[PDB]
């Protein structure tokens, strides 16, 4: 059926809360007929939050066709750009880009759009005639909205009365063949203006100081600072003290964000839209759990994920509403940043038992609206004085703390006649209401914990921290108080089906000292929060939200809980969810395994059985056996040196500003320290200089299966995880997957690794960030050869010869050279075809675009042929790549040729782009290389010096060469140099690597012949249709002058349009960005003519400096992706009219049109569904560009992507091959 | 004659479990393990047929059909009798 | 006995022609709803009325008696197969 | 005799489509499902053969093989004829 | 001879009725581990031990011959298949 | 039925006894090429000259017919299987 | 008479690699292709027996089972003789 719609743009007050901040400068869509109540309601409430103001959503079914009538009434030309939808970009792209008509409307204008819907999901849809990221913006302000698009034959009413709507955010939907289920929206926002009552920008009252921006959903945010405020008064119980009451409603009532109320056992399904510009975001959802992809029903089990900028996921709780045991109460939603979650980024999510009419009022007295139940299930019973239901039969009081839960403290508080009859008829304690254990007589396991305080020290110089805490067990706290044993985080080993009981004890002083970072804390109570299990939500939850009890515990006091595992499932992370602000930096948390089952735990030096730890062996009847170790990151380290001097200090006590130490296991190895007599930073790593370091070290035998787990602890940053010399594969379950060797991890994500060791050698893991690295958070992996003493041999494995292995010593003296050519890699067979290459390495300036920004510090890869051409000015460089097909050998000859004179900074001081914690560095001339996901062997072609390796670095004038051997299908590999980290990588020294199919021959788009290195070839082969290949790099941190020489400031001196006043940015958010050593800075072509919405317009301009791509319809075009970068901060990419899917090999895998979470490292293929022009084949102009509208676009990162109509000369097409 | 007519005879009126062989089914775009249970109304020397009928589906374990259906004899993998599928079990 | 259970089912489907059935498939396109028509061999006769996609509607189709793996038949007296209507 | 070989014989030269009950193949490392399309050049007591024939992928919804195939009898699952595959058909 | 080497498989199972036996099979719950009872059929009756999942244990099943890949079953003077208990 | 088919699929194999073909499986390693030697019951015997893998080559193999999903024979005055040469 | 039982009989001793049909299998958690190795011990009309046997598991290619292991003859795909358990064959 065709569809119609009418959608008008306006400007408006809008407010957040009720304390009355608002945003006098708001830019929303809405619909025709709301438009006067709209506007009538705003004027009849000044200072007050309206409902009918939110973000825009509509709903359509697949395989319509819509059409959408747009008018303006905004002070600028606008339009709407769409997503995920088939269309012809001559008239509705929304944008005036290459040769296209224009499309955007001026104010009083109309347009029409029409798009087809192929595939169900989620239509994400913005504009962009206004890219400033100033407040003069569009989409910063809130201009912007989703389609949703439901599957075929469904119905829509309303959640309420059941009537029919058009717009909103709630909604129930029904299908004949198909299960109904409730629907619900959830939007993400930041970086919006903000003022209170008297036109002011907020304050932070504890320090006097500003407030931190916008952070809200669905614009809405409720800030601690107005509750304390109101705390402050005198009037609200006077006992409480900061956050012990932050959520709790017997206090302050239900707040203004959204509230999702549903009846037990409903299924569900939440969209998940992230519209931000800056930040990304980590969603976590209590008591529930989902599948990773929805499509495939082969994917892991998480309970959190990361967001980025412009995109978005799909949500289906297992089981529906309740989980497995079906649990009843209050489950809260929130965002995991502990300064975003301050700041009030939070949900809660609410569940009945009872029939609500609309006659039954809240203990406040606020009456409760009705709810129209499911119809194809049994209604829930009617509600009785005897069993009034949830909450009405909880023994509170108005404006006081919430009461103790019964039969939970020992000597606790009796039961009422209502709790008697709303409860199970066999309460036990840990189990009142619901027993999630379901009744067996299974496996019973106990345990005993307590917390302490005792300081820690860090590393050799004495770096210590006189204040932290962390769990203990009851057993060991004699040996651990009296400094017998090391302390380290806690981890406990059990298998699965099992019922655990815990008792909790507190022994922690009340009282927080104050310092230079932290003022003083009064932290009085403390609790216990879990994740990944079931268990009853209304006494074990730790915390204290909604109308629940507080289960909470004083100094003195036990508790005691009960949680139920019944499958297979992966580390799970537990904390402290009362004084997470106040102490958690400290280091209180921990993390528990669930194993196979029938498994059994050895310790892996004397084989004695245990039960906790962070590094032992695991042995099992059938399954194949293994060693398992575990790691923990976590920053915010609060350290004081040996003279009690603190160490980077923020600008004021009390500021969330991050003082920027890090560490892992409370251990650190800075490399400042590491220098050696030769002060050559090429022999960091070995330890023939300084030996091994204080971090953990993972030991086995050759061939011992291996698994790692994966968590974070650390408070708000974000990092990248790479091994080197080894590869797993991303989806266990699911063998169809890719093969990858670097993750992305957000805070409190849990992942496991699986693997086996080829050869023996030593391996390198570290987090590849360079603040990471130069902090000193890496680690080595070893692998024996013969049999020691204190390490035992598995039982199916087979013992190891003996052997006499003189175990070498530090002598503060380089190691030998190696011979690469004596041996093999593994997997490799004699007889094999060989491919050879020649390369060389120097310095060059390099052109960036035609206005005269350029870099004379560049230094790059080559190869020796095309040397002179270089160093003659003929030409302009650009990166390195090379191709090869599977089951061949490559060698690779490599030379040095840098001098001393033209490195400009001889002390190793670099003012700009900064990193904290400068100090003496000297450059160094030896050069090496490093690549991925190939297999050679680790003593003579890792590219490295690492622990006892001998050396594989070149100095001048001499020659190495290496072996390397494909084994497998797997895309595109990343390389780069680890000689000098602080001063080669930033530069520009860095190359991609290429795996293509068997019999596969390369040409040359324009002269037929054959080609070895570029961007843009063509794949002829035998038995495939051809197909043409496109490849990007992309990297930032760059350091670029004008044309008069001047150091330019990025990106204070980008920012459109001209303003003199913008706040101060974080300290990695500095330096230039772009694409193969190309970027289009649009600070040039606004000066020239300032036009906003015809910058991207090559009629008036030109063409972008970027590379270029054609093709003709139809023509099959497969994409490569690569990040060697440097800097912290994620991005995104996207492309115009396309999609592909999720994973190329697994054919069931999802569909989308963009790359999320992007850091150093990630490496991706693309296959464009339908070749060029999409399904329908309609020529015209796209974009590939960035999502991040803050500091990325306007830093030119964007190119084209032309698609011809008529025949042309210089591009023969595939038809004649 | 053939013993499975005799013993689905005798053991008419009961609840059952029955799962299937193929590996996955697609209705809609909507994708799930073949596992269903119900009561036995009627046999025939090459199908049986159940009505009411309940399939398990991951975000509704207790999704009931709205037709009776009908299963093939040599379409069948394993089965069970005298459990009653309202209790909860764990599926993953 | 296989040759037996065959012979049951051709003889089950041969008594229902003129009715409408519906047949789930685990290969695609998973679906089919519409009319008996024709018998041949092992291989059954269906005038297609509702599937996954609309564009492959209103024409015939051929389907082999090993692949299908549940179905039904409506009878007067039994309940009516709902009907997916495109509003 | 089987009247399925009278049926081919009577439909030779016409273009129809046809699909296996595999889940997926794989050809040095490309993956795709089994549906086929092409004219019906000669049929044979328990197998046919079809030139020029054309396999739907995804990303190739026109690729064109350079040599004939054949099917067996046993192997097709579901099949229908006057359908011209230069065409536009849904693929996922 | 696909006759023959079905029966050849019944009386394999068949002599080995009381004996204990693990069956390994694609579908779920996948494996399966108890004493024969006795036989129907192309149908073979397990009082299974242990399986994938404590909560379907303690009770019968069945298995049609067809759809098993690996099996193994316990003789006399034969290694034994480990002791499987969950401590 | 059944066993016309495979008698005549059986004839057209024997039939091509000294030529070479193609063969794609479902299973691994998912495709053969080379010469066809003789057969053993409802089995070929096949000389391999290519296949997906390297080390798997200049060997013999044996197929069961069941397992077969699509194949071609050389014939004379026939289309030639591409020269896939190694480069 | 059974040309397969003669034949294993006279290939009595001898390693072998066979791979049957299935996808995948499932065993407490851990998923993998069906891929063996191993001597041949025993034959019988309808089956054989393999002892000792080692499976190729992704991350574990020499993990050995503790038991012995029987196939019916109608679930073989592919099968090769004269080749050693111990050499390294590529997986991916």
């Amino acid at each position: 059926m065709l569809r119609k719609f009418h959608v008008v743009g306006i400007s408006t007050r809008i407010v957040v809360n009720t304390f009355g901040d608002h945003n006098p400068n708001g830019r929303i869509y809405v619909l025709k007929e709301n438009e006067s109540k709209l506007k009538d309601l705003v004027r009849k409430n000044p200072y007050k939050p309206i409902d009918l103001v939110q973000p825009l959503a509509i709903r359509a079914n697949e395989g319509d066709i819509v059409e959408i009538l747009f008018e303006n009434q905004l002070s600028f030309s606008a339009g709407m750009h769409f997503q995920e939808a088939d269309y012809s970009v001559l008239s509705s792209d929304g944008a005036d880009a290459g040769y296209n008509p224009d499309t955007t409307v001026e104010p009083g204008g109309e347009i029409l759009y029409r798009l087809n819907v192929n595939q169900e999901g989620i239509c994400f849809f913005t504009d962009l005639g206004n890219v400033s990221s100033t407040e003069q913006g569009s989409s910063v302000q809130g201009l912007f909205g989703a389609l949703l698009v439901q599957k075929r034959g469904s119905s829509w009413t309303d959640p309420v009365t059941g009537g029919p709507i058009n717009s909103g955010v709630y909604a129930d939907i029904h299908h004949p063949f198909l299960p109904s289920f409730r629907e619900y929206a959830w939007f993400f926002n930041d970086e919006m203006e903000i003022r209170d009552l008297t036109g002011e920008r907020p304050l932070n009252p504890m320090t006097n100081q500003e407030a931190e921006s916008f952070h809200g959903v669905n614009l809405r945010y409720e800030p601690m600072t107005n509750r304390k405020r109101l705390m402050e008064a005198g009037v609200v119980c006077p006992d409480c003290d900061s956050e012990e009451v932050h959520h709790d409603s017997w206090v302050f009532g239900d707040p203004a964000t959204p509230i999702l109320r549903g009846y037990v056992g409903d299924p569900a399904v939440i969209r998940l839209i992230h519209g931000g510009v800056k930040e990304t975001h980590v969603f976590h959802y209590h008591v529930h759990q989902w599948l990773g992809d929805s499509s495939n029903i082969n994917a892991e089990i998480l309970d959190a994920q990361s967001i980025s900028p412009q995109t978005h996921y799909s949500i289906q709780p297992l089981y529906g509403l309740g989980s497995l045991h079906g649990a009843i109460g209050d489950s809260i939603i929130h965002c995991h940043l502990y300064p975003a979650f301050g700041i009030g980024m939070w949900g809660m999510n609410r569940v009945f038992d009872t029939l609500q009419d609309g006659s039954q009022c809240y203990p406040n007295g606020v009456r409760i609206k009705a709810l129209m139940p499911l119809p194809d299930r049994p209604e829930p019973p009617k509600p009785t004085p005897e069993k009034p239901g949830f909450p009405n039969f909880i023994p509170g009081k108005v404006g006081y703390k919430a009461p103790r839960p019964p039969l939970g403290i020992v000597g606790g508080r009796e039961m009422t006649e209502l709790e008697r009859n709303a409860a199970i008829e066999n309460p036990r304690p840990g189990a009142v209401f619901v027993d999630p254990c379901l009744d067996q007589d299974p496996v019973v396991v106990e345990f005993n914990v307590s917390a302490i305080e005792m300081p820690v020290v860090y590393n050799k110089q004495g770096w210590h921290d006189p204040k932290a805490r962390f769990y203990v067990m009851d057993e060991d706290l004699d040996d651990i108080l009296s400094g017998k044993k090391e302390p380290e985080p806690l981890v406990f080993h059990v298998p699965a089906g099992t019922c655990i009981r815990m008792n909790y004890t507190n022994r922690m002083p009340h009282i927080l000292d104050g310092d230079a970072f932290q003022l003083v804390t009064r932290t009085y109570e403390n609790g216990f929060h879990i994740h990944f299990v079931k268990f009853d939500v209304l006494a074990c939850d730790g915390g204290n939200v909604g109308w629940n009890y507080d289960s909470a515990v004083l100094p003195g006091q036990t508790i005691r809980y009960e949680w139920y595992a019944e499958t297979e499932l992966k580390a799970f992370f537990f904390h402290d969810h009362l004084f997470a602000n106040s102490h958690q930096q400290h280091g209180v948390f921990g993390a528990g395994v669930i194993q196979p089952r029938f498994s059994k735990f050895l310790d892996s030096r004397t084989g004695d059985e245990v039960d906790h730890g962070t590094q032992i062996s695991v042995e099992h009847p059938l399954i194949p056996d293994y060693r398992d170790q575990t790691l923990f990151v976590h920053d915010f380290a609060l350290l004081f040196d040996k003279n009690g001097r603190p160490i980077q200090p923020p600008e004021y006590p009390g500021s969330e500003d991050d003082p920027g130490v890090f560490g892992v296991n409370f251990k650190c190895e800075p490399l400042k320290f590491r220098l050696g007599e030769d002060c050559d930073p090429a022999y960091s790593f070995s330890s023939y200089v300084h030996g091994d370091p204080v971090t953990p070290i993972l030991r086995a035998y050759e061939g011992d299966p291996i698994r790692i787990r994966l968590l974070q602890g650390a408070h708000e940053e974000s990092h990248s995880f790479n091994i080197h010399g080894l590869r797993w594969k991303e989806e266990r379950p699911d063998l169809g997957s890719s093969m990858k060797a670097q993750q992305h991890i957000g805070i409190s994500e849990s992942f496991t690794f699986e693997t086996e060791i080829p050869a023996s050698g030593d391996y390198l893991w570290a987090f590849e960030d360079e603040e990471d690295v130069w902090l000193g958070t890496w680690g080595l992996i070893r692998a024996y050869k013969g049999r020691m003493e204190d390490l035992i041999v598995l039982t199916d494995r087979e013992a190891l010869p003996e052997g006499s292995a003189e175990t070498p010593k530090p002598t503060g003296k380089p190691p030998e050279k190696a011979n690469p050519l004596a041996s093999l890699p593994p997997g490799a067979y004699q007889g094999s075809p060989v491919k050879k290459f020649e390369v060389v390495a120097f310095q060059t300036p390099i052109q960036y675009n035609s206005y005269g920004d350029h870099d004379p510090y560049g230094i790059i890869f080559a190869l020796k042929e095309d040397v002179e051409d270089i160093l003659t000015g003929k030409k302009n460089p650009v990166p390195l790549i090379l191709r090869a097909n599977v089951g061949d050998l490559v060698e690779v000859t490599l030379t040095s040729e840098l001098k001393k004179e033209l490195f400009p900074f001889q002390d190793g001081i670099h003012p700009y782009p900064p990193v904290k914690e400068q100090s003496f560095y000297p450059p160094s001339l030896r050069i090496s290389l490093h690549t991925s996901l190939l297999n050679y062997d680790v003593k003579t072609s890792s590219g490295d010096t690492v622990g006892y390796n001998p050396d594989q670095t070149v100095g001048p004038g001499e020659t190495i060469t290496y072996r390397w051997f494909v084994d497998g299908q797997f895309g595109m590999c990343s390389m780069w140099d680890m000689a000098d980290l602080r001063n080669h990588r930033s530069f520009g020294t860095f190359g991609a690597f290429v795996a293509e199919s068997r019999f596969t021959t390369y040409l040359d788009p324009y002269s037929l012949e054959k080609a070895i290195t570029g961007e843009n070839v063509i794949l002829r082969h035998p038995l495939l249709p051809a197909t043409r290949e496109f490849v990007l790099i992309l990297h930032d941190g760059v350091r670029l002058e004008d044309k008069d020489g001047k150091v330019i400031i990025d990106p204070m001196d980008g920012v459109v349009p001209d303003t003199e006043e913008l706040e101060e940015v974080d300290t990695y958010d500095y330096g230039s960005r772009g694409f193969n050593y190309r970027s289009e800075r649009l600070i040039n072509r606004y000066k020239e003519h300032p036009v906003m919405h015809e910058l991207f317009s090559s009629e008036v301009f030109g063409d972008p400096a970027t590379p270029l791509f054609e093709a003709y319809p139809g023509e099959p075009v497969v994409m490569r992706i690569t990040t060697p970068a440097e800097r912290r901060r994620a991005h995104t990419f996207h492309l115009h009219g396309h999609y592909w899917k999720f994973d190329s090999k697994d054919l069931d895998s999802r569909i989308q049109s963009f790359l999320g979470h992007m850091v150093t490292g990630h490496t991706d293929d693309l296959r464009l569904i339908g070749g060029a022009g999409g399904v329908f084949n309609f020529p015209g102009d796209y974009l590939y560009r960035s999502g991040n509208i803050r500091w990325d676009i306007e830093l030119g990162m964007w190119g084209i992507f032309r698609v011809h109509k008529d025949s042309k000369e210089n591009l023969p097409r595939l038809e004649e091959v | 004659n053939d013993p499975l007519f005799d013993f689905f005879n005798k053991h008419m009126g009961k609840q059952i479990l029955i799962i299937t062989e193929s590996s996955q089914l697609n209705i809609l775009g909507q994708t799930f393990r073949p596992i269903f249970c119900g009561k036995v109304a009627e046999v025939e020397p090459g199908h049986l047929t159940l009505s009411p009928v309940t399939i398990k589906i991951l975000n509704a374990p207790f999704h009931k059909f709205p037709i009776p259906l009908s299963i093939p004899f040599e379409k069948i993998a394993h089965f069970t009798t005298d459990v009653d599928c309202s209790m909860r079990i764990p599926l993953v | 006995v296989n040759e037996i259970h065959d012979s049951a089912i051709l003889e089950h489907f041969r008594n229902g022609i003129g009715h409408k059935t519906l047949v789930i498939s685990p290969s695609y396109p998973y679906m089919f709803v519409g009319i008996i028509k024709e018998l041949i061999g092992d291989t059954v006769m269906i005038d297609v009325e509702t599937t996954h996609f609309a564009q492959l509607e209103n024409r015939e189709w051929y389907i082999h008696i090993h692949n299908i793996e549940v179905f039904y038949i409506e009878r007067p007296g039994a309940p009516k197969i709902p009907k997916l209507e495109d509003y």
